[PDB]
């Protein structure tokens, strides 16, 4: 659980795409194929997304990569 | 010094048939308050008593009408009735019965005798006739409870028991009605000064203030008795058919016996592409299964979260 | 103006928005509206099943096929709906009904057959 | 309606003076809140000549503004949306901070939609409506 | 009853149309929770009369904004009503004043 | 006068009077003004205009629900409200809102779909007031069409 | 006071601290018991001679 | 600056045939002529304040041109001139509905618009 | 739906009816019940919400457990008057409102009709949390002060419990500073007690 | 069930340190609520077994306000440092302690002198912060076994806190358990100063409170 998204903010900084890459990150969790690296207290993927993504461990390189090596190894 | 004293119950005074003022002489200094305001509104937020429930009327059907023979219709009849204070004894519901016939009015104490009901208040009018052949003849179900229910909760309460003819009002099942208290200097010298509070009450007259003082001191311990220790430091899938009578054709019950198949659970999970990787079972087994499973099944359309064995 | 003609549904619309709602494949779906659109609003279907097999264009796709896509409809808002030939509607209604039930046994076997001489 | 942000920097050097407002008896505001929501210009010198206070590109995040009123500076160069140097919106060095963010404006916003609206949002106004000096100071 | 009070709030519930007043107020006979009869004195009555009124009360009839009108009576049993008296009192009324 | 009426019923001449707590059991420091005032109901109440809907009627023109209290109807979302999101960001909320919901007759139904599924996600498609819209301009001596 | 503290300490403590303030605002506003009466208003005595 | 735009010139600048054009247009023609072959052949502009009321005409996208005045006129204008919206303004993306530039979606557009040359 | 108060409430919930409710989540409290099971068809789902079994109110606390949702007023000059926030179930048919950001929709609490609009997209629920959300937006976007500031009775109590006396009960004694507390539940002190020595950190 | 009122089932109560306590309840009976609170925290708070320092007999002047002798510290931040000093007697009366130490420079609790009968919760616990090495200071200090919150102006030099918790509030939400959806939630928050648990000192609040009344309720349950 998390109310303000100051936390997550600094780390992108532009705050404009926030919600894009949140986006795509909450629509794999949604759909079904990947699992969350940070551990669920019970809550929605809308707000698991931002609390990974206010760790560091997600953003909009990583999803990038992490696409591209998906994809090369299919 | 540890066990300072303990409250004793004495000196009870009964003013009238409501007021009665029940006083605690011996207590320690800072209790007075916390005891006098925690023994109010316990006594003035639950309190077992009787009140009516229900009454059905021979001749009027429903409240929104009038009748002959009386001088109000049946609207404040109901309202007299919710505050006729009344002790039941032995048993919980009573379904006392209330007939007349004349020129006079009708009070609480011309009503059918019964061993158990007691009426305390004779004197309380319940409608005026002003015909000569005015008749009035009733039945009033009266029980027991704690707080204030309306009628609206029990609508719903009783499934299909409303026959045509018997209206519901709203219960009190608060007997008290008027509770207070004050503190003052009590008269003991001899140890250190104290002082007594003194609990003040106008009630509706059905139940006793030395016995609804015990009732709620016994509520409050009980209440307590959780605080004494702390800690000492179904919900599931319908489909739960077995395998069989799923008309088997061909393989069926060799696919569902060698794959480990559940009994009905595990095949509606399943998808009709993943299917066809199992080994060759045939497309009209495939549609057999379809076909059966279209009234059981039901075209094996679901995705579960978890299956428990 | 007025030009707040407020629509509806009934048993076409109706029939149609449940066919969505399950898990139909693309041509499971297809073949949904050509039988959910020959049923007669009055009760059942008006042609025969035969003739929606006819009425897909092919040739790899049987009654069997079919029969499923049809026997699923069965069930949907109006238990009954898209029958054909009497029999089968009043069949399906006591299917779903509890197993426990008196009359249940006897009911089904009067169902079957012998019914010209109950409509006597 | 039409204004976007598109741009990160607009890239001039014409900006604007800006003073305190003083009408006959007093000053109403003093230059305390009219800069410091927007970015200050290059020409941003000490009251001593040869020293400089603040660089070209400067936000004043209420840290600088408390020096500016100690040393008592009374013209402060500062840009505004006057620039001609965009082709289509405004840049975001220019606006400034004046959000409820706090830190500087992102590419995306539109100020064209939250002012004419900012200042629309109070509908409480009314309808229809030599020779002696004396001051206070001196 | 407003306890507060105003002014000439019996008169404002008098002349609002929606209570019964007894013309030629004589002598009350029979109450009823509808129907309300009164025997007129041998002075306020003219020959060729029996020499009774009769009142029907209102119970529960419909408004225009879906309000039930409801009357009620005011005398019990054989109590003297002179002439411009109100008998009934309706909606929103206490024994013959406004209460709102 | 007032004041020697209250006198009068045994009371405090000033009004005030010193009340108790009927929650942690304590005494107001302030006295604070005892009294039976009036009171009038009115005709504005929650149980007549509160109202709720996700899916139910639509018109004929432009595919729009209702707006008054039918069965079930909505309210109209004005440029005041559009406004106020255009200065957030609501593009997506706003492109969900002014389609999906209103107008699009098989995006409505899609999203009520893949809200059933699960699957939560979005297809613009095209409203149907642009074409009512265009039938109405290719009504008169005017041409107008949508190009690539 | 509410200003300096978004200002110095961020935005979480502020939303943490306005919400307590208004918890304990209310609190003591019941607590309190004004109330506004007859008496708490007085004319001044010289105001029928300035008249 | 909306209410200092539509600039008015007295040079010809390639465009003698026009009085009173609007300042972006103007401003980046010079900005590609003074730099590319040479900026003799210039237009000196004197900016003219204009009317709020009489500005919000001025709007390449017909199609957000009619809510905003007389319907059928700007409708008329558009028959007689011909020309195009693109789909430029926000109101625009409004009235289609499409995904606007505002906040977020902004982006979209800007990749929208920037890999617009390949296809 | 009716606004009425809750001082109960924090920053960023709203008190929504349970009546409201089960009519404007029902696509996706029937997706609940279809996973769960306890659905096996549309209708089956349809027939238990049209019942209003003891189930159906488990499954909509489950789904609007961190569900955004946003409010709004028909009058709505600024921003400020759209925001978003966290609903909570309350028994009733009126909506509950933070006495905080009811100067943002500039109320007088003798309550007007609203609006209650729910996202449905994932996106749509970004954006309500990351930007509508009241707990981001403080400060006005017209002059850049703090418009989340109390109102009359906690500026009222404030004053009170924040005041001087010349003679109060009890007064001159020192204080550590977290023992005021115990001495205002009993009679030892005064709130208004001053020239009263205690240290603070 | 009139005479069968609903009890919480569970008892969540968890401390963030060795002296914290939030303990959190389950939903009772609608009503008890603040009731039960207040009286727990009256009964916590107004009067509690307990002892503290009464006085100090200190070598110098009598006065409450005398010269700093070269210490550094003030003699009234001297008197209210002295109060917050935890003292367990296991059965001893009122007992005087002293203490004397040179200038090593903070003067802490372990300074005073070893009894069998007085312990000390922290002898970190600082009581003089500067001293110029030169003289000694004693303190010859005095506890008393005592109930409750005596101030010094009715007492008639140093308060006395008998009282062992520190701080104490509650308060009171919602919680549902079926359709009803109205029931009473109490939330207990506190801070001890030492010698007692939390959850012990709530303990023996209930055990006095349940003992306070044991004779109006005629013995039920008999």
């Amino acid at each position: 659980a998390r109310v303000t998204v100051q936390d997550a903010v600094e780390k992108i900084g532009n705050r404009f795409d926030l919600v894009l890459v949140a986006a795509r990150r909450a629509r794999q969790m949604q759909v079904g194929g990947k699992d969350p690296l940070v551990p669920e207290e019970n809550d929605k993927t809308t707000v698991i997304a931002l609390r990974e993504i206010e760790e560091g461990l997600i953003n909009n390189q990583i999803l990038d990569v992490r696409e591209r090596q998906e994809q090369q190894e299919q | 010094v540890t066990e300072f004293l303990k409250p004793r119950l004495v000196d009870i005074e009964q003013v009238s048939s409501t007021h009665a003022k029940v006083t605690l002489e011996p207590l320690e200094r800072g209790f007075g308050h916390t005891l006098g305001n925690a023994l109010r509104r316990i006594l003035l937020s639950s309190m077992p008593g009787c009140a009516v429930t229900e009454v059905e009327i021979d001749g009027v059907l429903h409240e929104y009408s009038t009748k002959e023979g009386v001088q109000e219709d049946i609207l404040e009849i109901l309202l007299n009735l919710k505050g006729l204070a009344v002790r039941v004894q032995g048993k919980d519901e009573v379904i006392l019965t209330l007939n007349k016939s004349g020129i006079g009015p009708v009070t609480a104490a011309d009503i059918t005798h019964d061993g158990d009901v007691e009426i305390v208040k004779p004197q309380h009018v319940i409608c005026h006739l002003t015909d000569e052949n005015a008749s009035i003849s009733m039945r009033i179900k009266v029980q027991r409870g704690r707080g204030y229910v309306p009628a609206s909760t029990r609508i719903h309460s009783e499934e299909d028991e409303r026959p045509i003819g018997r209206l519901l009002v709203d219960a009190c099942y608060s007997p008290v009605e008027r509770i207070a208290y004050n503190v003052e200097a009590a008269r003991v010298e001899q140890r250190t000064d104290l002082d007594k509070l003194v609990i003040e009450m106008e009630t509706n007259g059905t139940i006793d203030p030395e016995e609804a003082i015990r009732r709620a001191a016994t509520i409050l311990a009980e209440q307590l008795e959780a605080f004494v220790d702390l800690r000492d430091v179904e919900f599931d899938p319908i489909l739960l058919r077995p395998v069989d009578d799923l008309e088997l054709t061909v393989r069926s019950a060799n696919c569902l016996k060698a794959e480990a198949i559940h009994y009905i659970g595990d095949l509606v999970q399943r998808t009709e592409v993943e299917l066809l990787k199992t080994p060759n079972l045939g497309k009209k087994s495939l549609t057999e299964i379809k076909d059966v499973l279209a009234s059981r099944g039901l075209s094996l359309g679901m995705r579960l979260e978890n299956w428990p064995p | 103006p007025v030009y707040q003609g407020e629509t509806t549904q009934t048993l076409q619309d109706y029939l149609m928005w449940q066919v969505e709602l399950t898990p139909f494949t693309d041509t499971d779906r297809a073949i949904a509206t050509s039988i959910v659109d020959a049923v007669d609003d009055t009760g059942y279907l008006t042609i025969q099943i035969e003739d929606i097999v006819d009425s897909i264009g092919d040739d790899e796709i049987g009654l069997e096929e079919v029969e499923a896509v049809l026997k699923r409809i069965q069930r949907f808002d109006p238990v009954g709906v898209a029958a054909k030939d009497l029999r089968d509607c009043l069949l399906i209604q006591l299917s779903q009904f509890a197993k426990e039930t008196p009359w249940l046994e006897e009911a089904r076997l009067i169902i079957s057959d012998h019914l010209d001489l109950l409509a006597n | 309606q039409d204004l976007v942000v598109t741009e990160d920097d607009c890239g001039t050097h014409e900006g604007i003076m800006m003073t305190p407002v003083i009408e006959g008896g007093d000053v109403k505001e003093p230059l305390r809140d009219r800069v410091l929501g927007r970015v200050t210009a290059e020409d941003v010198l000490k009251p001593g000549t040869a020293d400089i206070l603040v660089p070209r590109n400067t936000l004043l995040h209420e840290q600088w503004c408390d020096l500016l009123e100690e040393n008592s500076v009374d013209a402060v160069k500062v840009r505004s949306v006057v620039s001609c140097d965009t082709d289509f919106g405004v840049c975001a060095h220019c606006y400034g901070r004046d959000l409820a963010r706090g830190h500087i404006i992102n590419k995306g916003e539109a100020i064209g939609v939250i002012a004419a609206q900012s200042i629309g949002e109070p509908g409480t106004q009314l309808t229809m409506r030599e020779s002696s000096i004396q001051v206070k100071n001196k | 009853k407003p306890l507060v009070g105003t002014g000439m709030e019996r008169a404002v519930a008098v002349d609002s149309g929606v209570t019964a007043v007894a013309k030629r107020g004589g002598v009350v006979q029979y109450v009823d929770a509808s129907r309300i009869v009164i025997k007129v004195n041998e002075d306020e009555m003219y020959p060729g009369e029996a020499g009774i009124d009769i009142y029907n009360l209102t119970k529960y009839t419909r408004s225009n904004q879906n309000t039930c009108i409801n009357q009620m009576p005011c005398v019990s049993l054989g109590e003297p009503v002179e002439r411009g008296d109100v008998l009934a009192d309706g909606p929103s009324t206490d024994l013959g004043e406004l209460a709102l | 006068e007032i004041k020697e009426l209250l006198k009068l019923g045994d009371l405090p001449t000033s009004g005030q009077i010193r009340l108790y707590d009927g929650r942690t059991g304590e005494q107001f420091e302030r006295p604070v003004t005892v009294g039976y005032m009036y009171m009038l109901k009115l005709n504005h109440l929650v149980d007549d205009k509160m109202h709720a809907r996700s899916t139910g009627s639509y018109s004929l023109v432009t595919q729009q629900p209702l707006g008054g209290k039918a069965q079930f109807g909505g309210q109209r979302f004005g440029e005041m409200e559009v406004w106020a999101l255009e200065a957030y960001g609501a593009a997506y909320t706003l492109q969900e809102m002014l389609t999906v919901k209103s107008d699009d007759v098989n995006g409505r139904t899609k999203m009520y779909k893949n809200i059933v599924d699960g699957n939560h996600q979005m297809e613009p498609g095209m409203p149907e007031s642009f074409n009512v819209l265009l039938k109405e301009i290719r009504s008169l001596g005017i041409n107008i069409e949508l190009e690539d | 006071m509410l200003n300096t503290c978004y200002r110095i300490l961020g935005l979480k403590p502020t939303v943490i601290f306005a919400d307590q303030i208004m918890y304990t605002g209310f609190a003591y506003a019941a607590r309190s018991g004004a109330s506004v009466g007859i008496d708490d208003m007085v004319i001044p005595e010289k105001k029928h001679e300035i008249i | 600056r909306q209410m200092l735009r539509k600039a008015t010139i007295v040079n010809a600048g390639s465009s003698d045939f026009l009085e009173g054009e609007q300042v972006e247009y103007s401003r980046v023609k010079i900005a590609n002529r003074e730099l590319e072959a040479n900026g003799k052949v210039g237009a000196t502009y004197s900016r003219d304040l204009l009317g709020i009321t009489k500005a919000s005409l001025a709007t390449e996208s017909f199609i957000s041109a009619a809510s905003f005045q007389e319907t059928t006129r700007v409708l008329t204008e558009a028959a007689v001139a011909g020309k195009r919206d693109e789909l430029r303004g926000l109101k625009e993306n409004v009235i289609v509905g499409r995904l606007i530039p505002a906040g977020t979606g902004y982006a979209y557009h800007q990749d929208r618009m920037r890999r617009r040359a390949a296809g | 739906s009716v606004i009425t108060v809750g001082p109960y409430l924090r920053l960023h919930q709203c008190g929504l009816p349970k009546k409201m409710a089960l009519e404007l989540f029902k696509p996706f409290i029937y997706g609940k019940l279809e996973l769960r099971g306890l659905a096996t068809t549309i209708k089956a789902a349809k027939k238990m919400v049209e019942r209003e079994e003891a189930v159906v109110w488990d499954i909509l606390d489950e789904v609007i457990r961190e569900h955004p949702v946003l409010l709004n007023r028909a009058p709505t000059l600024h921003r400020l008057g759209i925001q978003a926030f966290e609903p909570v179930l309350i028994e009733g048919k009126a909506i509950q409102l933070h006495p905080l950001v009811c100067a943002a929709y500039n109320a007088d609490f003798d309550g007007d009709q609203m609006a209650v609009h729910v996202p449905l997209t994932l996106e749509a629920q970004l954006e309500a949390r990351a930007l509508m959300m009241s707990t981001n937006n403080i400060l006005s976007p017209a002059n850049g002060e703090p418009i989340i500031v109390p109102s009359q009775d906690v500026v009222l109590g404030l004053y009170y419990m924040t005041r001087d006396c010349v003679n109060a009960k009890g007064e001159g004694m020192v204080l550590t500073g977290p023992k005021e507390a115990e001495r205002l539940y009993r009679s030892g002190l005064a709130s208004l007690h001053a020239r009263v020595k205690v240290r603070i950190t």
